[PDB]
This record gives structure tokens, C-alpha cells and sequence, in this order.
């Protein structure tokens, strides 16, 4: 009888909830009640990266904090020089229907995937002055929603088949497959030491995976709808999700609970993209209402507004030196906000 | 990737001759291509440059007006139409590819060259040493001093280091100042101070023997130094 | 000009990349994108053969106009997480079998996929091209089994010319967006060979009515 | 001694001073309301069709503040009216009305490439190519209209009968340019109404709305281009073969009211018929409520 | 069939329940300590001058 195993699994996640309430002695908003607020944050559009012709679906900064790759649905993958607004590369994709892109931390590779279920790694720093597909990673049976490089040889991808996967790039096979989700995994975020990663799915749950062990360490259930965005705190001991029920929630990894909820009554639409700044004091969330809200992460209070996109802000990321924020949108424009 | 040049040969002075640089093994149309000549005892000297898409076309002041550089992208071929040849045009003309974006490595591949024989405001790069006796395993510091600050406002120091081994084409070592080129060993290292620059070979092997040219890429014309020969 | 010799050559590369983005965007703006959205393989692949893995793009040409049918039946994911990718498609070619009315019900599953994607948020203005195929098999079934199995509120007889006009009107009464989108209905089969002619006529009615909407005339 | 045209007395000059005041400012009211609503919306300022609506609403705005001022400064004010600055003033009403007539042709041609080449239309007429042909239209409508003060006096001709101080032989080269602009508009609006007849008959042949939906809109367009402009151009061309009568002396200045009557329908007929202008009109009624 | 699938959920929830958790007041103070220790190195929190900023419009 599996209903006995159903009765034990309902008894066992009460021990999850009771041992999580046994640590909730003081909230984050009680501790940072006696701290000074951030005030008002005035961010200006420094650059507008024009040149895409469709909805920009992802971007990713390089670790040098100057180059960024972006993916749009015109079948292009442009690498931008963000300081002097030059296109470094324009990579034509075999599938126009891309939903993610990643820049390698070495700078030599760019991956992208989408509705074709394939994460194609493109080699930028070749000979020949050309950008060629160095690998295509097949094995996912759903649309590939996110990809992040661990190094030049490993890449974690997530997909709509309720499955994240770790890949070896040269032997293009799944080294590890992360199952346990019951909905389409919409995002992932590696830890700063890249030994763990969190993944948010459409079953309103985030899961913390061990990369080398291959197991689900912790499961975080606090949302009511599809988690579209996830991002690690710069400490690596917390993360912030962003979902379709218009709230961002800050979960920690050690106390195993959520700390804050970043919600307003003026926002009704969901979050597409979540990223902390450097030092984790700011939480920049992009929304469906053409708008990116800067949240003071230690309090709940809203700091300034990154307004200036004519369509839904689909992607955003802060540079690794924390100097700028680039937001892409469904109008074909990437704006850089210092 | 290889560049092979055609043309050359004995030409009467005042005549005309067309050099052709057949490119193969690389995306030729996305590269700017240079012509760099070397007189049979002197050092390198930049002649002409045509960009990708033939947008900008530059020449040296010695060859302006009577030389014409042109590319043909479907055949992957680079031309240098030379008319009214003088006795100062007796040289080995190298055909150099160079791509320009952020973080690129210009001047990275050099062609083999065709010896053309005829019958009988510029930044000054100065390498005061002309010949250095070296034993292998030692530490060498080739020095090059400019006549202008090669450091730009964007932070880049446009100083290029080449190594022409005896009997070969030049090979890029250090593309911007302190930027090791791809495929060269880690024992080379560049360093500079805006106007004075050094190239440090840590533990020199037998392959490091040759002439070392410093080139500026701050403005056109690109000028080389009369390089420092290294001898065992 | 305050740019170096290499940064001026990096701007010229970026301008030449810009020139190839417009030449490749003009080549794609002259193309017609179509989203094929049949319900449970209801003749969805039998009209792909009549023109001329995640999604299957089918390129074909008719009267110097390049079409692209993006069949999305091989996804099996949550549709709402990727159906906004096809927002901006020219039309939605919908395939409903006319012989699944007797086969919870197979035809009511077609009307539910029709109702969700025609009254969608992202397809509030993209016209549906409904394809009521397998009409030859509908002849051999409506003479024996009436339409009272799928549609109990149906008083007309078992003549095909009034039964097919009822299934067309039952599907075309599902758009609440009648002021902004239109539904082009065809009755096809495998033996019908004028179906790419209908798609060329139905999407040139879409592109004309979209150009007149964008030029301020409508 | 130019004073030979003001045959307006009593209720005639009353019907020009007060009428053109309310005709002028109200037509200039909505013209700047359209010119604001185009540049306020950045999604509309990138569309190459509302530039031709903007250059209509631009040229019609200048033709409703210059001609409405120069008609009231001529008939009741009786200014100094010099021999050289008059041809600046009769040319600044002729450019700004031809550039509103030629901006109907650039709107008609733009409405013809919607039906002649449907799928390549947004690829053909781009924002770059829109401002180019707007520049050629603005400077062709200048040199055909400012050619009076750029070296054309009425002394080598005998000279005109209806217009003060203009050559009669120029009036046969401007009328036949607007007629070419008018036979370029009607012939364009004939094939828009013909490619909407070889398409609705073709689509309905598989299993008549667009044909009527254009003919009711492009008929009301061509009504106010012929109810307004043809009672200005017909008697203007009548002065050649036969001399003028006495009862038509004052009526031509009263038939000249129809040109700025055409100015207060052109935001209604070209911009208010558009939905994307009107969708930003309802959007901006909460914008300045503060 | 689902006898092992319900066993796989019990075996997953058992290794998730027996982890050790710190108090939330300790995890919130260690987040508050990170945002104050690195506050001077944050170019969006504390706006940098236009010289050190590499974006000059
Ligand atoms: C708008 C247009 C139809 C343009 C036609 C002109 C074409 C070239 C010529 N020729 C027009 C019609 C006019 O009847 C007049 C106009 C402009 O402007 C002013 C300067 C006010 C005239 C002053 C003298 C009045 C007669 O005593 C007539 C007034």
C-alpha cells in the first residue's frame, strides 16, 4: 500500500515545518528595523544597446564586467561592448526560438538554448576569426529555460521536462541529472563557489542541489505560482526567487526558511528576472509591467524604479564589480543603468 | 589558417607589378588586412591597410598615391597594385591579417611574403640595442622606447611585440602591452610605462633566437622599431 | 574623433555587424511565420504534406512568399511558459478533425484548445486559420452516427452541408475578440490540393489588414 | 495702388473677419494636438506612416496660422503690401498647402504599398526611407511655390486676374502641378480600391467587407479633397479663356475659405480615423490631470 | 509503479528533515553583516563619482 507511504510523507513534512518554525524566533524585518534605510536610488540609462530586432529573452554579463551577451528571438546572439556600445560578435543561431544565454567565466564560450531543447555552446576565442558551434547538448525533452557555466567544460542547464542536468562539454553527455521537480524548471543560479545551485520551477518550489553529489539538499516552498527567476545572495548562504504572484521572497540556506517577502499592492504582475547587486543590499527585480523595481533587500521597503522600457523587462543582471545593471526587454533594447 | 602571397620577381624601375595574397583556412572577409614590407637588410615597415568590407584604406607616406590595396572577398584574395616602382621598394612584402574588436589580437598571423626586386607627426619607435649576445637559459630584457605616449584615454597601450625568427615571417608575441598572444610560451612577458617599454624573456630557449620588433598601433602610419637581434 | 586606431576599427566592425543585422532582418520581415496548433494530431501532419526535437519548422513557398509553419506538438510542457514566444506570429493554423466528433470527447478537446489559444492574452490580434480537415471521413460517419453525440443542442438533420456549417459556426462562436481578430475556415482533406492557395489568400488578408491597421487607415 | 480686390463691404467683410478667426484657430488647435500626440508616443514616432500624417498635420498647421493671418491682414486690415514681401506671403501659403496636398499623396502611396506589396511593406518603406521622401516632397513643394519671389514677376506675362501680383503663366504651371498631385492621388486611390477588389473576390471564392470598408473611408477622403479643393481650382482655371464677372469677384475670396475648412477635417479624417493615435488620445487625458 | 515513487519521496524528505538549522536571528544577522561589511564596495548603493564610473552617457 503506497498510501502508507503517502501517510508517512505527510507526517514527515510536518517535521519539516515544525523544525522550521523552531528556528523562526525573529524575522529579518525585526533585526533590520533598527538600521538606516537606503533612501532613494536614482539610476540613469547610461547606454541603450540597439541592434536586436525581436524580443530580447536573456542576457548575461561576462566576468570582466564589460562584455555582455544577449539573446533575442530574431535568431541572433549579440555580444556587446557595454562601455563603448559596439557589437563584438553577432552569432546567428540554428534555432530562432532561444530563451536563455550564458557567458562563460573564462570568456571563451557562450551557450544558448531554447525551444529546440538543445544547449549550443559557441566558441568565441577560436582561430579563423569566426564564432562556431563547439558543441550541441541534446538530452533534454523540454524547452531549455536556463544554462549556466561552471567552467569551460561543465554547464548546468534546466529544462521544461522537470529536470536540471549537469553536462560535460567535450564528451557532450549528461554527467549528472537533477530530478525532483514536478514542474518546468524556469531558472537556476549557481552559488559563488559553484558547488551548489538553486533551481526554481513551476511547482512553486525552489530546490538546492549539490553539484558533485547530485542530490536535492533542501526544498523551499513559499510561493503560490510559477517561480520564473532565482538568484543567489553574494554571500552564497541565501537566495531570492521571483514568481508570477508578484512577490520576490528571500530564502536562506542555513535556517532553511524564507526571510523577507518583497511585495507591493501596486504590483500585480509577475517577476521575470531577479538579481542582487554587489553586497546584496539591493534586490533588482524585473516585472511584466515594463518596469524594474529596486528593493532594499535587508528591509522590505522599495527603493527606486528602473523605468524606461516600452515592453516587459525579460532579463536583468548586475555586473561582477556591481557597477551597472543591464536590463533587456521585449522591445529590442538593452539599457544599462548605473 | 595560412596566408600565401604571389607576385614578386625582377621588375624594371618605374614599372608596375601586382601582388596577390591568397587567403585560406580562415574567415577572410571579417579581417582587416595589412601589407608590411621588409627591405633585405632593414627592419619591418608598414605599407598599406584595407579594413573588413573595404571601408577604410590607409597607406604609408612613402607609397601614397602610387600603391593601391584592394581585397576580393569571394575569392579570399588580397591585392596590392603597385605602380611606378622605385629602388626603395625592393623588399619582402608580408600580408598580415588583423581583426579589431574588444579583446582581439591584431597582427596575429603573417603571410610568408614575396620578395619583389627592382633593378638598378609619425611616432618614432626606437630600439637602441641592435644586437644582443645571449646564452640559453638566461633572462633577456629587450627594451623599446617610443616618441609619444602610446597609452590612450581608454586605458589601452597600443604596443605590439613581434619575433621574426631567421628564415621566417614575423610572429606576434605581445599584442597590447602586457598581453600574451595565443600559442606563444609563458616565458615571454611585456611591460611598459606609457613611453618606455620592455619585453622580458624569462628562461630563453633555442627557439627565441631572432629579431624582436616593437610596433605601435596608436595611429596610422603604424611604425616599427629597427629590431634587436638576439644571437647565441 | 578621440578614438584610437583600433577603437575606430572596432566601431567599423560594429557598423558592419549592424549592416548584416538589417539585411537579415529585412529578409525575415518579408517571411510569413505561421503557428500550427492542431489538437491531439487531428490532421495536423496531413496538411504539412499538402504544403509543397522541440518544434518542427516547415518552410514552403507559394507565389514568391516564404512561409514557416512552427509545429509545437512535440513540446508536452506547460504551454503558458513558452506561448509568448510566438506572440507576433502572422496567423495560427488550427487543425480540427471533423471525424473525431464521435470519439472526454475528442472534439470537445479541440474546442478547449481552440478556446484557450484564440482567446489567449498573446493572440488577441493574430488571426486563426481554421482547417476542418478529414471531411471525406465525415461523410461515412454522419450518415450513420449523427452530430447529437458531440453536440446535443443541434436540431438540424444529418445533411453534411448543414452539419459542417454547424461545426464551423460552433468553432467560430468561440472568439470573444471579434473586433480585432478574424477566423478563416476551410473544409479540406488529403485529396484537397487548393489548401496552400487558401493559406496564401488567408494570410494576405491578414497582412493587408495589418498594414492598413499600422498605416492608420483602420 | 494695389487696392482693386477688396470688394468686401459690410456683411461681406464681417463674414471673412470673424469666420476665418474661428476657422483658423480651431483648425490650428487640433493640428498641434495631432503633432503632440505623434511625438509624445515614441511607439508612434518610429512608425513611418505617422510621419506622413505628421507632415500633413505639420504643413496644415503652418497653412492655418499663415493663411488665416494673411487673409485677415489683406481684406479688413489693408496693410502696406509691398511688391516683394507679398510674394513671400502668397508663397508661404502656397508651399504649406501644397505640402499638405503632397502629404496626402505620400499618405496615399503609403496606403498603396499596403495592398500592392503586402508582406514586404514594412521592409520596403522604412523610417529611413520615410524621412527621405518627406524631404524631397517638402523641397519640391517649396521651389514650385516660392518661385514667385525667386525671380518671377508678372511683367513678362500680362498677368493674372484673380490673384494680386502674380504671373498668369505661373498659374498654369502650379494648377497643372496640383492636378498632377490630384491625378496622382485619385489614380493611387483607384488601385487601392482595385487591389481591394481583386483580393476580396479572390479570398471569398474559396468559401465583401474590406472592399466596402476602404470605399467608405477612401470616399470620404476624396470627398473633402474635391468638395474643398475643386471649388478653389475650377474658377481659378476659368480666368484664362474668358474675362471675369462681377458676382464672382467676392466669391473667389469666399471660395478660398474652403482651403482652411479642409484644414479642420484633416486631423479628423486622417488622424482621428487612426486608432493608434486615438488610443494615445485616451491615454493622455490622465497625463495632464495633475 | 508508484510504490518506489512514494518511497523516493519519503527517502528524499527524510534526508531533508534531518539537516541542522541555525536560528533565523543568526541567519539574518549574518546577512546584515554582509551588507554592512561590503557597503563601501557597492557602486549602486553608494553612487560612484563620474571619473570612477566607466559609463559617461
Ligand atoms: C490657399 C490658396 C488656395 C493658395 C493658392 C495660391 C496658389 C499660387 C497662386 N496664385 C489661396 C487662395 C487665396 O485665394 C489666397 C491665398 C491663398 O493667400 C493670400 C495671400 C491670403 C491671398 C491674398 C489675396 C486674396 C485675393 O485678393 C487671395 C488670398
Amino acid at each position: 500500500e503506497l498510501d502508507q507511504l503517502r501517510q508517512e510523507a505527510e507526517q514527515l513534512k510536518n517535521q519539516i515545518r515544525d523544525a522550521r518554525k523552531a528556528c523562526a524566533d525573529a524575522t529579518l524585518s525585526q533585526i533590520t528595523n533598527n538600521i538606516d534605510p537606503v533612501g532613494r536610488i536614482q539610476m540613469r540609462t547610461r547606454r541603450t544597446l540597439r541592434g536586436h530586432l525581436a524580443k530580447i529573452y536573456a542576457m548575461h554579463w561576462g566576468t570582466d564586467s564589460r562584455l555582455l551577451v544577449s539573446a533575442s528571438q530574431d535568431g541572433k546572439l549579440i555580444i556587446w561592448d557595454s562601455y563603448t556600445t559596439n557589437k563584438v560578435h553577432a552569432i546567428p543561431l540554428r534555432s530562432s526560438w532561444v530563451m536563455t544565454c550564458a557567458y562563460a567565466p573564462s570568456g571563451n564560450y557562450v551557450a544558448c538554448g531554447g525551444l529546440d531543447n538543445i544547449c549550443s555552446i559557441y566558441n568565441l576565442k577560436t582561430r579563423e576569426g569566426n564564432v562556431r558551434v563547439s558543441r550541441e547538448l541534446a538530452g533534454h525533452t523540454g524547452y531549455l529555460s536556463c544554462c549556466r557555466f561552471l567552467d569551460d567544460n561543465q554547464i548546468v542547464t534546466s529544462s521544461g521536462d522537470t529536470t536540471c542536468a549537469l553536462w560535460d562539454i567535450e564528451t557532450g553527455q549528461q554527467t549528472t541529472t537533477f530530478t525532483g521537480h514536478t514542474g518546468d524548471v524556469m531558472s537556476l543560479s549557481l552559488a559563488p563557489d559553484t558547488r551548489l545551485f538553486v533551481s526554481g520551477a513551476c511547482d512553486a518550489s525552489a530546490k538546492l542541489w549539490d553539484v558533485r553529489e547530485g542530490m536535492c539538499r533542501q526544498t523551499f516552498t513559499g510561493h503560490e505560482s510559477d517561480i520564473n527567476a532565482i538568484c543567489f545572495f553574494p554571500n552564497g548562504n541565501a537566495f531570492a526567487t521571483g514568481s508570477d504572484d508578484a512577490t520576490c521572497r528571500l530564502f536562506d540556506l542555513r535556517a532553511d526558511q524564507e526571510l523577507m517577502t518583497y511585495s507591493h499592492d501596486n504590483i500585480i504582475c509577475g517577476i521575470t528576472s531577479v538579481s542582487f547587486s554587489k553586497s546584496g543590499r539591493l534586490l533588482l527585480a524585473g516585472y511584466d509591467d515594463f518596469n524594474c523595481n529596486v528593493w532594499d533587500a535587508l528591509k522590505a521597503d522599495r527603493a527606486g524604479v528602473l523605468a524606461g522600457h516600452d515592453n516587459r523587462v525579460s532579463c536583468l543582471g548586475v555586473t561582477d564589480d556591481g557597477m551597472a545593471v543591464a536590463t533587456g526587454s521585449w522591445d529590442s533594447f538593452l539599457k544599462i543603468w548605473n | 589558417v595560412q596566408l600565401v602571397e604571389s607576385g614578386g620577381g625582377l621588375v624594371q624601375p618605374g614599372g608596375s607589378r601586382k601582388l596577390s595574397c591568397s587567403a585560406s583556412g580562415f574567415a577572410f572577409s571579417s579581417f582587416g588586412m595589412h601589407w608590411v614590407r621588409q627591405a633585405p637588410e632593414k627592419g619591418l615597415e608598414w605599407v598599406a591597410y584595407i579594413s573588413s568590407g573595404s571601408g577604410t584604406i590607409y597607406y604609408a607616406d612613402t607609397v601614397k598615391g602610387r600603391f593601391t590595396i584592394s581585397r576580393d572577398d569571394p575569392k579570399n584574395t588580397l591585392f596590392l597594385q603597385m605602380t611606378s616602382l622605385r629602388s626603395e621598394d625592393t623588399a619582402m612584402y608580408y600580408c598580415v591579417r588583423s581583426i579589431y574588436y574588444y579583446g582581439s589580437s591584431p597582427f596575429d598571423f603573417w603571410g610568408q611574403g614575396t620578395t619583389l626586386t627592382v633593378s638598378s607627426s609619425d611616432i618614432v619607435m626606437t630600439q637602441a640595442t641592435s644586437s644582443v649576445p645571449v646564452t640559453p637559459g638566461e633572462s633577456v630584457s629587450i627594451s623599446c622606447r617610443s616618441s609619444k605616449s602610446l597609452l590612450h584615454s581608454n586605458g589601452n597601450t597600443y604596443l605590439y611585440w613581434f619575433l621574426q625568427r631567421p628564415g621566417q615571417s614575423p610572429q606576434l608575441l605581445i599584442y597590447r602591452m602586457s598581453n600574451l598572444a595565443s600559442g606563444v610560451p609563458d616565458r615571454f612577458s611585456g611591460s611598459g610605462s606609457g613611453t618606455a617599454f620592455t619585453l622580458t624573456i624569462s628562461r630563453l630557449e633555442a627557439e627565441d633566437v631572432g629579431v624582436y620588433y616593437c610596433m605601435q598601433h596608436l595611429e596610422y602610419p603604424l611604425t616599427f622599431g629597427a629590431g634587436t637581434k638576439l644571437e647565441l | 574623433c578621440t578614438l584610437s586606431a583600433e577603437d575606430k576599427a572596432a566601431v567599423e566592425r560594429s557598423k558592419m555587424i549592424d549592416r548584416n543585422l538589417r539585411e537579415d532582418g529585412e529578409k525575415a520581415a518579408r517571411e510569413v511565420k505561421l503557428l500550427l496548433l492542431g489538437a491531439g494530431e487531428s490532421g495536423k501532419s496531413t496538411i504539412v504534406k499538402q504544403m509543397k526535437t522541440g518544434i518542427v519548422e516547415t518552410h514552403f513557398t507559394f507565389k514568391d512568399l516564404h512561409f514557416k509553419m512552427f509545429d509545437v506538438g512535440g513540446q508536452r510542457s506547460e504551454r503558458k511558459k513558452w506561448i509568448h514566444c510566438f506572440e507576433g506570429v502572422t496567423a495560427i493554423i488550427f487543425c480540427v478533425a471533423l471525424s473525431d466528433y464521435d470519439l472526454m470527447n475528442r472534439m470537445h478537446e479541440s474546442m478547449k484548445l481552440f478556446d484557450s489559444i484564440c482567446n489567449n492574452k498573446w493572440f488577441t490580434d493574430t488571426s486563426i486559420i481554421l482547417f476542418l480537415n478529414k471531411k471525406d471521413l465525415f461523410e461515412e460517419k454522419i450518415k450513420k452516427s449523427p452530430l447529437t453525440i458531440c453536440y446535443p443542442e443541434y436540431a438540424g438533420s444529418n445533411t453534411y452541408e448543414e452539419a459542417a456549417a454547424y461545426i464551423q459556426c460552433q468553432f467560430e462562436d468561440l472568439n470573444k475578440r471579434k473586433d480585432t481578430k478574424e477566423i478563416y475556415t476551410h473544409f479540406t482533406c488529403a485529396t484537397d490540393t487548393k489548401n496552400v492557395q487558401f493559406v496564401f489568400d488567408a494570410v494576405t488578408d491578414v497582412i493587408i489588414k495589418n498594414n492598413l491597421k499600422d498605416c492608420g487607415l483602420f | 495702388p494695389m487696392k482693386d480686390y477688396m470688394i468686401l463691404s459690410g456683411p461681406q467683410k464681417t463674414a471673412v473677419a470673424v469666420l476665418c478667426t474661428l476657422l483658423g484657430l480651431l483648425s490650428a488647435l487640433e493640428n498641434v494636438a495631432v503633432l503632440y500626440l505623434i511625438l509624445s508616443s515614441h511607439q508612434l514616432r518610429r512608425k513611418p506612416s505617422y510621419l506622413f500624417i505628421g507632415s500633413l498635420a505639420g504643413a496644415d498647421f503652418l497653412a492655418s496660422v499663415v493663411f488665416a493671418c494673411s487673409f485677415v491682414n489683406f481684406h479688413v486690415f489693408h496693410g502696406v503690401d509691398s511688391k516683394a514681401v507679398f510674394l513671400l506671403k502668397i508663397g508661404s501659403v502656397t508651399m504649406t498647402f501644397t505640402a499638405s496636398v503632397g502629404s496626402l499623396l505620400l499618405t496615399a502611396i503609403d496606403r498603396y504599398l499596403c495592398l500592392r506589396y503586402p508582406p514586404s511593406y514594412k521592409a520596403l518603406l522604412t523610417r529611413g526611407r520615410a524621412l527621405v521622401t518627406l524631404g524631397i516632397m517638402w523641397v519640391l513643394s517649396a521651389l514650385v511655390s516660392y518661385l514667385p519671389l525667386m525671380g518671377w514677376t508678372c511683367c513678362p506675362r500680362p498677368c493674372s486676374e484673380l490673384f494680386p501680383l502674380i504671373p498668369n503663366d505661373y498659374l498654369l504651371s502650379w494648377l497643372l502641378f496640383i492636378a498632377f498631385l490630384f491625378s496622382g492621388i485619385i489614380y493611387t486611390y483607384g488601385h487601392v480600391l482595385w487591389k481591394a477588389h481583386q483580393h476580396v473576390a479572390s479570398l471569398s471564392g474559396h468559401q465583401m467587407r474590406l472592399d466596402v470598408r476602404l470605399a467608405k473611408t477612401l470616399g470620404l477622403v476624396l470627398a473633402v479633397l474635391l468638395i474643398c479643393w475643386f471649388p478653389v481650382l475650377a474658377l481659378m482655371a476659368h480666368s484664362l479663356a474668358t474675362t471675369l464677372s462681377d458676382q464672382v469677384k467676392k466669391a473667389f475670396a469666399f471660395c478660398s475659405m474652403l482651403c482652411l475648412i479642409n484644414s479642420m477635417v484633416n486631423p479628423v479624417i486622417y488622424a482621428l480615423r487612426s486608432g493608434e493615435i486615438r488610443s494615445s488620445a485616451h491615454h493622455c487625458l490622465a497625463h495632464w490631470k495633475k | 509503479a508508484s510504490i518506489a515513487q512514494a518511497r523516493k519521496l519519503v527517502e528524499q524528505l527524510k534526508m531533508e528533515a534531518n539537516i541542522d538549522r541555525i536560528k533565523v536571528s543568526k541567519a539574518a544577522a549574518d546577512l546584515m553583516a554582509y551588507c554592512e561589511a561590503h557597503a563601501k564596495e557597492d557602486p549602486l548603493l553608494t553612487p560612484v563619482p563620474a571619473s570612477e564610473n566607466p559609463f559617461r552617457e
